[PDB]
Parts: C-alpha cells; sequence; structure tokens
C-alpha cells in the first residue's frame, strides 16, 4: 500500500519564508507527476504547482515567482518553498502523486499554515 | 508424417489469406512495416540478450556430452586418456564464456527511455541492433560447440590408439574454435555503435 | 556409537547460534531490527529465541551423556 | 549430419568397442607366436598380448589346442554379451539380429544329432553359445518337422523364416536337413538386410548393405559348388537357396542356378569383377576370408557408425581361427604350413 | 646431508652392478630390502619366453596357481584365514634380513603340490554325496505331498525350476492339444546346484494321461527342461512304504556326509593358519627372479650385469649396505659397484612429507614433470586453496570447513592405522589441503564482510545517512571516509548493492588472474636459464612477454589507475574501460573519453608492439635451426605453438571471470536460504513460536551443511583445480617425464591378488 505525508506546516510571521516537505512510499516506480494543492476554509481545493519526472514545472498565476517546487535526490520525494507569505495564503496544503494512465492517483492527509 | 501435414496446411491458409486480402482491394491491411515500427523495442533487446546466452549454453552442453561420452568409453582400457584429453572440454566450455561476456556488455544498454522518445529513431536502432547482434553470437556459438565437440570425440578415440596421433588431430580443434572468436567479433561490431535507450 | 554424534553437534551449534542471535535482538542491533520489514519488538523476539536455545541445551547434555557412557 | 545424434545413445558403446579393436593381434605378434615350440610357450607368449591372464588357471599338463580354442572363444562371447547388455533401442534390436544366425545353425546341428540317435548331452556341448535359446534341447524330442514346428519353433524368433519349408517328405534325412538350413538362411539374410535398410542411419546403412551383400554372395557360390556333388538337383529347386540381396543378383544368380558343372559355374561367375579371379587359384575359402577381412578393415575407418560392432565381432572370430591354426601346428609339429594365418592389421 | 628435492627433482645417478652368480640371489634380496634402486631392461629385444630365468618364473607361478585354488576352497566355506603378521620381516625400514634357503622354497613347491593332490580327490568325493542328499530330499517332498495332489500309469510327476514351469505348461498344452490336466505346487526353501553353486526356487508338478505313446513324449519333454522325474505309486500304502524307505536312506546318508565333511574342514583349518605366510614368501621369490630376468647374463664369466638409477644423494648408502652383505656372506668379491654417465633420460623424483604430499599428488595427477624442471608443487601449496577461498568466501561456511578438517587432522595417528572406506580415504588424504583452504576462506570471507549472509559492523562506516527521514522514505548516503578492512557494512540490504559488488569482484577477478598468469609465466625463464638455452629466451620468452603484458598488463594498469582518480571532484567524465579496450583494436587511434595525457600515442604504439611480436615469435627459432628436412617439424611446431599461444592469451584471461561468477552464486543461495528458513521464525510467539524456531533452525543447518558446504565446496574446489592444470600450469610445465619407481618389497593382500 502507498501512502504520503506532509511536513513543515505551522504558523509564521507576516512576510516570512517557509518550506513544505513531502514523501511517498510503498511503490517501486517513480511517479510521473507530483503536485501541491491548497484549501482555505469556506472554499474548494485550489491548484498551486506541479512538477514532472523530467523536472518541468508549472504554477498557478497567484504564486508565480513567489513559490518554487522541486524534487529531491531520492525517488518520490518533493519540496515546496515560498519566499514570502501573506494572509491570503493561509490554508491546508496537500500533496498529490499521479500515474500517466489509470486510476492510480494518490493524495496526502494535508498540513496547515497561518500567518 | 503428421507434422508435415501441418506445415502444408499452414502454408496453404497463409496463401489463401494473402490472395483474399489482395483481390478485395485491402492488400495494404497486411502491413509488416507498421508492426515492425510499432512494437516495443524493449522486446527486441531483452529477447536478444536472453537468446544470446541461452543458445550459447545449448551449444556448449551439446559439445560436452558428445566429447565426454566417447572420452569415458575410450578410457576404459586406457585411463591415461582422461587427464590429457580434458582440453577438448575446455574448448567447448569457453564458448559459454563468450555468451556470458556479450550479456555483460549488452546489459549496460538497458536504460529506461522517457515516453516522448520511446519510438524515436535512435531507440528503434538500438532495439533492432541488440536483437540481431544477440542472435549471431548465440547461433555462431551453438554451431561452434557442435563442431568442437565432434572433433573432440574423434581425438579421444584416436589418442587411445597411439599417443603420437593426438597432437596432430588437436590442430583441427583449433580451427574449429576460431569460429567462436569470429562470432564474438561480429557481435561486438554490429552492436558497438548503438546508444543506450534515451 | 555414532548414532549420538550428529544430534550432539547440531545441538551444540544450536545453543551458540540461537543465543548470539537472541542477544543481537535484545540489543536492538541495526542489522536485525533496522528495516521497516523487520519485527517491531526486539526483546519480545529475544525471549522466544532464547527459549529455543534452552531446548537445544537440553538435547546437548542429553546426547553428551549418551555418547560418553 | 552424421555425428550430432549418435552419441546420445551409443556413445559409450562406440568407445569400448574401439577399445577392443586396439587389442587385435598385429603381424609381428603372429610372427612371435610362430617362433614358439611348445604350447607351454604359447601360453606365456599370449599373456603379453591383450589376452592377458585368461589361461592363468590351467595346469601346464592340461594344455591342449581344444582347450585354448575354447578359452579363447569364451573371451569373445563374454565381451559380446557385455556390450549387448549396455545397449537399448534399435541398437539392441540390431545385435539380436546378429544372434539369429548362430541359433539358425544350432537348430540344424541339434536335429542332425537327433536323427543319428546320439546323446543330447554330447550335442549341447558343441552348439554355439551365442545361438542359445530356452527350448533348444527340446528339439531332440521328435523327428517330424511338422511336429517340431508346432511344439517348439513357433515360440522362438525364428518362426517367420519357415514360410517356405513345410513341403517336405514325411521323414527327415541328412540332405533333407541341409536344404532346410539353407532355406532358413535364405529368409534370414533378406530380413536382416531389409531391417538395415529401414531402421539404420547413414553411413552405417551403406556399410551394412555392403557387408550383408558379401555374405549373400559367399552363401551363393558355396551352394552352387556343393550341389555339383549331387547326382541331380532340379535347377528350379536349387534356385530357392540363393539369397536375393547379393551383388550377384539377379543376373549372375540366374546363370549360377542353371549351371550344371564347374566349367559352367566359371562361365556364369566370370561376368562379375569383384569375384573375377576367385576360382582359378589357391583355396577358395582362403580368398573369401581375405576379402571378408578387407571389408571389415574398411568399415573401421568410419566413425559414429554402429557397423563397427559387426566389424569387431567378425574380425575377432578370425583371430581365434588364426590362433588355433598356429597352436595346432605347434602341437602336431607339422610346421611347413604354419604361415597361412590371415592378418590385415 | 641430503638435498631438499622439492623445488626441482633430485639428482639421479646411473650405476652398473657386476654380481657373481653364486651371490646373485642373496644380493638381489638385499637390493629389494633397500627399496631404493630402479633397474633398466638391458635386453628388451629378446622374446619373453627366451629370457634366461623363464623356468624359475614358471616354477613359482605354478605354486601361486595352487595358492589361489586353496584360497578359493577357504572362501567357499565360512572358514577365514589368520590375519596379520604384516611386519615380521620388515617394518618398511630397509633393515637387512636373510632370505629363505633354496631348500625351503623347494619344500613349498613340494608341499603345495601334495596338498592339491589331496584336496582335489577329497572335494570331488564330497559333492557326490551332496548330490545324493539333495536328490533324496526332493524325492521325499513328493511323497509328503497330500493325496489331493494325486486325484485328478495314470500320471507323470517331478520337480522343476520355478522359471521354466511356465514353458512346460505351454508346451504340454500345445502337444496334448488342449486335453491338458496339470497341477503344480511351490517349495519354500531354495535349492542349490553343485553344477553352479547357485540356488534355484524349485517347484513340483504332476500331469495326467493314459496313452503310452503320449506318456513317452511327456517324459522326454520334461527331462529336456532339466526336470527331475520321480516314480511314485498310486496307493497311499505304497507311497507310505516308499516314504519310509527313502527316510532310512536319507537318515543313513547324513553319517557319511558329516564324517567326510568334518575331515575336510579340519584340513582347511590347518592350512588357514599358514597360507598367507606362504604367499608372502613365494611372491617375493617370484619378484626377485623377475628382476634378475632383466639383467645381462655373461657366458665367458660367471657374472651377471645389471643397471639401475639411484639418487646421486643416496649413493654412499648403497655401497655401505653391500659391504654389510659381503660381511655376513664371507665370500670375497671385487667391486660390485661402478658409477656411469650417459645421455639417457633419468627418472623424476621429488621428496615429500605429510604436509606437501597431498599437494604434490594434485600435480602428478596431471603429468610427471621433466627431469629437474620447476616443480609445480610449491606454487600449488598456497595458490590452490587461496583460489578456492576467493570463490568460497564466507566466514560461516569457512569455519564449518575448518572445524571438520581439524577433527580429522588431530586424530591422524588413529585414523592412519584403521581401515578406511573408498570416499573417506580420499578425504583423509586431503586433510591438510582442506584445513588450509578452510582458514583462507575465513580471511577472504572477512574482506567480503560476510558471515552466514550477515555483515559484521566492526569499524565505523565511511558513509553517513541523512539526518531525518520518514517511514518508508527513500534515502541516499554521503561519504565520510574509507573503511579500513573489507567492504563497508553500509552496503548491506542496500537496494543498489549489486551494482557495486559486481564492479568490485569482476575487477578483482581479472587482477588476480593476470598476476597469477604473470607469476607462473616467469617460471619459463627459470627453466631456460637453468638449461642454458638462450634461443628459447630470445625466440619464445621475450616475444611472449611483450605480447602478454602489452595488452592485458596495460588493461590491468588502467583499472587499478582508474580507482586512484577522483573523477567527480576533478570534473572529468569517468571513462568506459570496455570501450577503450575494444576501440584499441577495432578503431585504433580514436578515443571517446580521455583517461590520461597522450593516451592516443601510447595505445597505437602498444598495438604495433603486440603485432610485431607475432612474426618475431613465429620465425626466429625455426630460422636459427635452419642455419644450425627435419627443419619442417620445427616449422610446424612453432606455428602451432604461435597460434595456440595468441588465442589462449585472450581465452585464458577471459576464463578467470569464473572467480566472480562462483562467488555471486554462492552469496545469493546463502541469502535466499536464510530468507526462506530462518526469517520466518521471528513472526511467531509463544510455545508454538518456540517449536517453529527450533524446527526451522534444524532445517536451516541441514541445508547449510549439506548443500552450501559439501556441494558448493566441492564445486568451487574443482574449479580451482581447473585453473591450475589448464590456465596456470600450461605456461611453464613441459611434462612427459619418467616416474621414479624403485624395486621394493611390500605386503600383498591375498584377496586383491586372487581378484
Amino acid at each position: 500500500q502507498v501512502q504520503l505525508q506532509e511536513s513543515g506546516g505551522g504558523l509564521v510571521e507576516i512576510g516570512g519564508s517557509l518550506r513544505l516537505s513531502c514523501a511517498a512510499s510503498g511503490t517501486l516506480f517513480t511517479f510521473n507527476t507530483m503536485a501541491w494543492y491548497r484549501q482555505a476554509p469556506g472554499k474548494q481545493r485550489e491548484f498551486i504547482a506541479t512538477i514532472t519526472s523530467g523536472g518541468n514545472t508549472n504554477y498557478a498565476d497567484s504564486v508565480q515567482g513567489r513559490f518554487t517546487i522541486s524534487r529531491g535526490n531520492a525517488k518520490n520525494t518533493l519540496y515546496l518553498q515560498m519566499n514570502s507569505l501573506k494572509p491570503e495564503d493561509t490554508a491546508v496544503y496537500y500533496c498529490n502523486a499521479r500515474t500517466m494512465t489509470g486510476p492510480f492517483d494518490y493524495w496526502g492527509q494535508g498540513t496547515q499554515v497561518t500567518v | 508424417s503428421f507434422s508435415h501435414f501441418l506445415y502444408y496446411l499452414v502454408l496453404i491458409v497463409v496463401i489463401v489469406y494473402g490472395l483474399y486480402k489482395l483481390f478485395t482491394g485491402h492488400g495494404s491491411d497486411i502491413n509488416f512495416g507498421k508492426f515492425l515500427l510499432r512494437t516495443s523495442p524493449y522486446m527486441w533487446a531483452n529477447l536478444g540478450i536472453a537468446l544470446c546466452v541461452g543458445l550459447s549454453v545449448v551449444g556448449a552442453a551439446w559439445g560436452i556430452f558428445i566429447t565426454g561420452s566417447s572420452m569415458i568409453g575410450a578410457g576404459v582400457r586406457a585411463p591415461r586418456i582422461t587427464t590429457k584429453n580434458l582440453i577438448s572440454i575446455i574448448f567447448c566450455e569457453v564458448v559459454a564464456i563468450y555468451g556470458l561476456i556479450i550479456a555483460i556488455v549488452f546489459s549496460s544498454k538497458l536504460t529506461v527511455a522517457t515516453a516522448e522518445n520511446m519510438y524515436s529513431k535512435s531507440n528503434l536502432y538500438t532495439g533492432y541492433s541488440l536483437f540481431w547482434a544477440g542472435i549471431t553470437v548465440g547461433a555462431s556459438n551453438l554451431i561452434c560447440g557442435i563442431a568442437v565437440g565432434i572433433t573432440g570425440a574423434t581425438a579421444a578415440i584416436s589418442d587411445a590408439a597411439d599417443s603420437a596421433l593426438f597432437v596432430k588431430i588437436l590442430v583441427i580443434e583449433i580451427f574449429g574454435s576460431i569460429l567462436g572468436l569470429l562470432g564474438l567479433i561480429v557481435g561486438l561490431l554490429m552492436a558497438g555503435k548503438a546508444s543506450e535507450f534515451q | 556409537t555414532g548414532k549420538a554424534w550428529c544430534c550432539t553437534v547440531l545441538s551444540a551449534f544450536g545453543v551458540v547460534i540461537l543465543s548470539v542471535i537472541a542477544h543481537l535482538f535484545n540489543t536492538n542491533h541495526e542489522s536485525f531490527v533496522g528495516s521497516i520489514n523487520d519485527p517491531e519488538d526486539g526483546p519480545a523476539v529475544a525471549h522466544t529465541v532464547y527459549l529455543a536455545a534452552l531446548v537445544y541445551l537440553v538435547f546437548f547434555v542429553f546426547c553428551g551423556f549418551q555418547v560418553y557412557l | 549430419m552424421e555425428g550430432v545424434y549418435f552419441n546420445i545413445d551409443n556413445g559409450f558403446i562406440e568407445g569400448v568397442v574401439r577399445g577392443y579393436r586396439n587389442g587385435l593381434l598385429s603381424n609381428n605378434q603372429y610372427i612371435n607366436l610362430t617362433q614358439c615350440d611348445t604350447l607351454e610357450d604359447l601360453k606365456l607368449q599370449l599373456s603379453s598380448t591383450d589376452y592377458g591372464n585368461f589361461l592363468s588357471s590351467v595346469s601346464s599338463e592340461s594344455l591342449t589346442t581344444s582347450l585354448i580354442q575354447e578359452y579363447a572363444s569364451s573371451k569373445l562371447y563374454h565381451e559380446f554379451n557385455y556390450i549387448r547388455d549396455q545397449s537399448s533401442g534399435s541398437t539392441r534390436k540390431f545385435m539380436d539380429y546378429i544372434t539369429y544366425g548362430y541359433m539358425i545353425d544350432n537348430v540344424a546341428l541339434m536335429i542332425t544329432g537327433t536323427i543319428h540317435d546320439r546323446d543330447k548331452g554330447e550335442i549341447l556341448q558343441r552348439c554355439h553359445p551365442l545361438g542359445w535359446f530356452d527350448t533348444l534341447p527340446t528339439l531332440s524330442v521328435a523327428t517330424d518337422l511338422e511336429s517340431l514346428y508346432e511344439t517348439v519353433l513357433v515360440d522362438t524368433p525364428l518362426a517367420p523364416y519357415f514360410k517356405n519349408c513345410f513341403d517336405t517328405a514325411e521323414e527327415l534325412d541328412d540332405m533333407n536337413i541341409e536344404i532346410i538350413r539353407n532355406k532358413l538362411y535364405k529368409a534370414y539374410l533378406e530380413d536382416f538386410y531389409n531391417f538395415v535398410t529401414e531402421e539404420i542411419p547413414e553411413p552405417a546403412k551403406e556399410c551394412m548393405q555392403t557387408l550383408l551383400g558379401f555374405e549373400a554372395d559367399r552363401r551363393s557360390i558355396n551352394i552352387a559348388l556343393n550341389s555339383l556333388q549331387s547326382s541331380d538337383i532340379d535347377p528350379d529347386l536349387k534356385s530357392d537357396l540363393l539369397p536375393n540381396i547379393g551383388k550377384l543378383y539377379p543376373l549372375a544368380t540366374f546363370h549360377l542356378a542353371q549351371a550344371q558343372d564347374f566349367e559352367g559355374v566359371r562361365a556364369a561367375l566370370a561376368n562379375v569383377y569383384e569375384y573375377r579371379g576367385f576360382l582359378e587359384t589357391g583355396n577358395l575359402e582362403d580368398h573369401f576370408y581375405q576379402l571378408e577381412m578387407e571389408l571389415c578393415r574398411d568399415a573401421f575407418t568410419q566413425q559414429f557408425a554402429i557397423s563397427t560392432v559387426w566389424a569387431w565381432m567378425k574380425s575377432k572370430e578370425q583371430e581365434v581361427r588364426n590362433i588355433t591354426w598356429i597352436a595346432e601346428c605347434i602341437a602336431q609339429n607339422q610346421r611347413e604350413r604354419i604361415n597361412n594365418y590371415i592378418s590385415v592389421y | 646431508e641430503k638435498e631438499e628435492a622439492i623445488f626441482r627433482s633430485a639428482e639421479m645417478a646411473l650405476v652398473q652392478f657386476y654380481i657373481p652368480q653364486e651371490i646373485s640371489r642373496d644380493s638381489a634380496y638385499t637390493l629389494g630390502q633397500l627399496g631404493l634402486v630402479q633397474f633398466r631392461d638391458l635386453n628388451s629385444k629378446v622374446r619373453a619366453f627366451q629370457r634366461t630365468f623363464v623356468n624359475e618364473i614358471r616354477r613359482l607361478d605354478n605354486v601361486e596357481r595352487q595358492y589361489r585354488y586353496f584360497y578359493s576352497l577357504l572362501k567357499k566355506h565360512d572358514i577365514k584365514l589368520y590375519e596379520g603378521d604384516t611386519d615380521k620381516y620388515l617394518d618398511g625400514s630397509g633393515e637387512l634380513y636373510v632370505p629363505p634357503s633354496g631348500s625351503v622354497i623347494d619344500d613349498y613347491v613340494r608341499n603345495a603340490s601334495y596338498l592339491e593332490e589331496r584336496l582335489i580327490q577329497m572335494e570331488d568325493a564330497t559333492d557326490q554325496i551332496e548330490v545324493q542328499k539333495n536328490d533324496l530330499e526332493q524325492y521325499r517332498f513328493i511323497l509328503q505331498s497330500g493325496d489331493e495332489f494325486f486325484l485328478k500309469v495314470n500320471y507323470v510327476t517331478g520337480v522343476i525350476a520355478r522359471d521354466k514351469v511356465a514353458t512346460l505348461e505351454q508346451i504340454l498344452w500345445r502337444v496334448l492339444r488342449g486335453n491338458l490336466f496339470f497341477k503344480t505346487v511351490e517349495i519354500e526353501q531354495p535349492v542349490y546346484d553343485v553344477k553352479t553353486r547357485e540356488y534355484k526356487h524349485k517347484n513340483a508338478f504332476i500331469v495326467f494321461s493314459h496313452g503310452d505313446l503320449i506318456i513317452k513324449r511327456i517324459r522326454k519333454i520334461a527331462e529336456s527342461l532339466d526336470a527331475n522325474l520321480y516314480d511314485v505309486d498310486s496307493s497311499n500304502e505304497g507311497r507310505s512304504q516308499q516314504l519310509a524307505k527313502v527316510n532310512k536312506n536319507l537318515s543313513d546318508l547324513y553319517t557319511v556326509l558329516k564324517t567326510t565333511s568334518t575331515t575336510l574342514e579340519s584340513e582347511l583349518y590347518a592350512i588357514a593358519k599358514e597360507l598367507d605366510s606362504w604367499f608372502q614368501d613365494v611372491t617375493r621369490e617370484k619378484a626377485i627372479f623377475e628382476i634378475l630376468n632383466k639383467s645381462n647374463y655373461d657366458t665367458n664369466r660367471k657374472i651377471l650385469i645389471a643397471e639401475g638409477w639411484i639418487p646421486r644423494d643416496e649413493l654412499a648408502t648403497l655401497q655401505a649396505r653391500l659391504g654389510e652383505m659381503i660381511a655376513r656372506l664371507g665370500i670375497d668379491v671385487p667391486s660390485i659397484i661402478q658409477v656411469l654417465d650417459t645421455n639417457h633420460t633419468p627418472p623424476t623424483f621429488h621428496r615429500t612429507n605429510k604436509f606437501t604430499a597431498g599437494f604434490q599428488s594434485i600435480c602428478d595427477c596431471y603429468g610427471i614433470a621433466q627431469y629437474r624442471e620447476i616443480n609445480a608443487g610449491l606454487p600449488t601449496i598456497v595458490t590452490f586453496p587461496f583460489m578456492f577461498a576467493i570463490m568460497f568466501g564466507d566466514m560461516g561456511h569457512g569455519f564449518l570447513m575448518t572445524l571438520a578438517a581439524l577433527s580429522l587432522v588431530l586424530n591422524e595417528k588413529k585414523i592412519n592405522k584403521m581401515k578406511r572406506g573408498e570416499i573417506f580415504d580420499m578425504a583423509f588424504t586431503g586433510r591438510y589441503i582442506i584445513l588450509l583452504m578452510g582458514v583462507f576462506s575465513m580471511y577472504t570471507g572477512f574482506l567480503y564482510n560476510d558471515i552466514f549472509s550477515k555483515t559484521m559492523t566492526i569499524f565505523k562506516s565511511g558513509w553517513k545517512w541523512p539526518d531525518h527521514w520518514k517511514k518508508g522514505e527513500s534515502i541516499t548516503a554521503t561519504s565520510v571516509g574509507t573503511y579500513p578492512i573489507g567492504l563497508d557494512w553500509a552496503w548491506h540490504g542496500t537496494e543498489n548493492a549489486l551494482l557495486f559488488s559486481n564492479s568490485y569482484k569482476m575487477k578483482l577477478s581479472i587482477l588476480m588472474g593476470f598476476i597469477h598468469m604473470t607469476y607462473s609465466y616467469f617460471f619459463s625463464l627459470a627453466n631456460h636459464l637453468y638449461f642454458n638455452s638462450m634461443i628459447d629466451i630470445i625466440g619464445n620468452f621475450i616475444p611472449g612477454l611483450l605480447f602478454m603484458q602489452g595488452i592485458f598488463g596495460y588493461l590491468s594498469v588502467c583499472i587499478v589507475y582508474k580507482w586512484a582518480v577522483d573523477w567527480v571532484k576533478d570534473g572529468k567524465p569517468a571513462p568506459g574501460l570496455l570501450n577503450m579496450l575494444i576501440n584499441m583494436f577495432l578503431s585504433p587511434g580514436t578515443i571517446d573519453d580521455e583517461l590520461y595525457p597522450h593516451q592516443a600515442k601510447v595505445q597505437v604504439f602498444l598495438l604495433l608492439m603486440a603485432l610485431v611480436c607475432i612474426p618475431w615469435l613465429l620465425l626466429v627459432k625455426p630460422l636459427h635451426f635452419k642455419f644450425t628436412e627435419d627443419f619442417g617439424d620445427i616449422m610446424i611446431h612453432q606455428v602451432i605453438h604461435t597460434i595456440e599461444f595468441c588465442l589462449n592469451c585472450v581465452s585464458h584471461t577471459a576464463s578467470y571471470l569464473r572467480l566472480w561468477a562462483l562467488s555471486l552464486a554462492h552469496a545469493q543461495l546463502s541469502s535466499v536460504l536464510w530468507t526462506m528458513t530462518i526469517q520466518i521464525a521471528f513472526g511467531f510467539r509463544g510455545f508454538v513460536g518456540v517449536f517453529m524456531t527450533v524446527a526451522l533452525f534444524a532445517m536451516w543447518f541441514a541445508l547449510t551443511c549439506a548443500v552450501l558446504v559439501l556441494m558448493e565446496g566441492t564445486s568451487a574446489m574443482l574449479h580451482s583445480l581447473r585453473l591450475h592444470w589448464v590456465e596456470s600450469m600450461s605456461k611453464f610445465f613441459v611434462g612427459e617425464g619418467l616416474p621414479y619407481e624403485p624395486f621394493a618389497f611390500e605386503y600383498k593382500d591375498m584377496e586383491v591378488a586372487v581378484a
């Protein structure tokens, strides 16, 4: 069985920088796609960023140039780093890992951040 | 015999199917090129590596039992045979070493390609290259094992008659064993220019 | 007589090998409880392995006497 | 090709038999035997050869040429049975076919001994031990061939060969037995040749077809010359006794059956090159043995061919004939004929 | 002082013997007691039955025939001869003792002849009684049969072998044409035939008919199949009367059998005390004449001439002991001994001890070394067990093998004295070589850092893992240093371990192979110099050296050089060793990735050096002989040697990959066996868990000992032998020498002699 865990969450000072870390275990292959999502109270989930196995990156316009997404040295490890934070960024954040075809689409439990 | 009947049945149905597709105007349905162009190159490469050592080992094993059974039979009244004639077994066994060696070299080529480049020019070339390169080494080694084995059995039978004969017959095994090197050399040449799967 | 020797030496190796393995488990040695797939509890395993060593110790002294007489 | 499949089954046999071939006496060894002057010396000289210790249990005063013949033969008969025991499949069938010839001879010998009312205990001790079968001595219980066939011979592997025999007179006789013996051999060689053609692969196929052909030819010539001792034989009756497989067949065998005298036999035989000069000179059987040995020596040059065991079997038999001839010359002291041994090797 | 004949053969001397005919027989016994000299055949040209001592040989040969006959009579019965007294004449020490007098030998001849005459008549008279005893026993069995047997003259009856009865029933049904009435019963005790001394399962039968002319045929048919027919009356009274009479005859017959049989066994029990002693004397009496038969008899003088090889080192003892003989014999004589020089080839002799003997055997089993060429024994002592260990690398299996050999070597005083089985004698002969390969297996097992497929964390590792990670998260280590002894234990259970182990072991295999071949090849030089053959230096050794080192020495230097360069720090791509080796031949002067400066210049030079050595090796020695049609054989030999040497150079170097293959296979079987038969036990608890653990360990230890030591050890051991006989030894070993085989006396087993 596959599973994922976030880490690095918590409250932070206004304008402060922060990093979120994520990992996935229990599968032999490298995931084609891995991504981050967020959800503030009273709203649906919002897309933030995604990165391919080839290192291609894509971002939401709201965090363009503010957030950066990257993969770690070892297989199926992921990072997100935000250089400054504001109240409109406060939410719970999720990891997502996907396969190029089929139902194999995994989601993490999530972690909170607030100003 | 029943097996020959199957061969002619299969020949006839293939002909009829080809003629049928041709006359109805669908002659382009049986498109060998698109099959060859669309099957996964990992099949060709792994199938080549497997048959390379597989057929080489068959050759060595076949060569050994050809030589060994006669050598043991000749040795019954001339046990001096057993220790000097071992060289014929050596020439058979080395044919398996060449098969193993090529498997070492080719195994380094089996990287994993990204989906965007799976069926590109370079990856297809490597797939066909490793397949046929494996076959020539395997087939040449299979043939070589038989020829050395048959000569080895002949040498043991002759040595039991007069020790002076063995040295003269041994020359023929050397000529036989050279076919192992030539198979190896051509195998390395036709594979040497291929690149690992990108 | 020869009948007793094999059971003697097999037990003799049993005593030392099982007890050494038990000690490493009791110590939580990395080569025995380090993996995610290793058992979850060192001393719990050590106890049962240690009892297995005692079983072979009984067979050792039993056969040691039978071969001595 | 030739060699890739033979050794799966026969490889061990081919090695051992050629081991035996290396034991055959050479010309120099016959010469050394010729220079002995007592059987007690012949025993010592032979022990240096491959024959080894085979007489090491025999007292010096008990040495006789018949004892040497018996022990020398027994050596071969054990080696043959050993090789057969290690065989299987078509090879086993082949070696049994070699055996049928000897038991066909034992049948005629046993009946001949019976019709003279001689003790069965005497007859058995001169039957050939390869031609043995379970009920051989039971052929001594009667004289009627119809009764013997139903009693015994239907149960033996010889049964098919009596297909042409039963039109006999009611009671047997010396001449009547011999025509039976030949009409058995007639069927046997044709069956043996057919089996070789059907079931034995190359190059052994052609090798045996040649070797069996020679025996058919020799069988034919002797029958023609022996019939000339009779007051009469119907040529159509004589025609049945000549095998169909020989080099002489059909053209020469037809004239050979029609022929009435030695001059006519020569006129018939002179048409065939391989026997062009046989009847003019020397001894006829001496020529046959010489040519028989040439064919065997040729066969040994093949490899991975089961005919090798036929070649070994026949060559070793001639060696016993040689050794006994020399031993007889030593014992009887009539040395001037001693050099007539036959040796190709 | 004696020379240490283990590095090269002992120096041999040829010595002539002139012995007066009077002292001949006595002297030759002393030379047999010496057990030291190997004689030549001075007159091989004369025929066997013409040699001068043939009559003497025949005399003892007839006695040995009779002793084989007597031994057969003993073995036919349960009687057993007196064992032992093996050491009465000699401890094998070579002390002088006096031989039997001629009158004693005459008495043995006379006595043996007398005994054969008695036992022949006695034995033949005995079995005649046994036949009658056997016959009456069979007859009685019929009369004791029940009346049911006779219900359905009216019948014929008898006894027959149980295999043949099937044919008898078939034949009778055939000739009676279905009117057959046939009954049969089995017999419980097998019956022996004196005709063969083999036993038959017998059977009894009866058939019914009236017609006289049929009854006659039935009797003939039954007799034809070796059946014993018996006349039996139809009345129960008559059968009872016949049964009574038969019992009287049978009762009386036991008295005859027992009196004669016990007489015979009393005779055998006497000779059984002495036969082995007689045989030991007579066999030596034959052997001594067999030596004299090879000497040159002189008719102009009462003297015999003989020749033999003696080690130059021992010659003073030979002169001394013959002096002692003359002292005891009193007869004066001129010098028996004259030393002689010749161009004949001497025999090869190597002195040995309980340690070296096993290793020397492994070499002699391939061939006898040429006189005073380098003995392969010494290099074999260490390199054979070490080349085994480098494959059989594991401290666990190494220990078990070491302990086994220790139990065997410490008891050697006891084991040497007892009788040993066929396989056990092979093991005992190898005790030291097994011990030595055991302890090496420990050392190389430690460098592989493997004990029963588990690693040992002796020293601190040179790799450091990340400072944090989560359950099941993949991680990669960073280097801190280098491990001091063996493989770093951080590699265990590592999911990419194989890619490091295979890189390491394959390079280790090639390096060991190259060094072993290089070291062995230099013994060729040590032979050429010792025999002062310079053309061999200039023609064979030098070109061979340049060809061998120019390619595979270069390859060895490259792989050991590549380890010394920090490719990651210095920012250059790590070059491919397979590519540069192949391209050096198939695309010379071209490089994909640079390994060192000026690489292209060196590679093309070394290629040219390798090529020019070919014609240099091929031509120079034949041409030298041509300048001094026998030269044709020198030409043929050299080209055969040339082509073999060149292709063997690559073929042999490749074959050393076996060291890696056998090791990798050995490692994986060990790992799987633990994973399948011990790792299970830790999943259970309680007394069921204890029982599961105790049972599984026994399974694990059984498989470990039976397969991973006995079978794997045997497989690896004989691959080490292959590498020595073929790859290593062929570089210097000439062989085809003559073994040293001195005339001597020893105990001969009566059982083996009759066999």
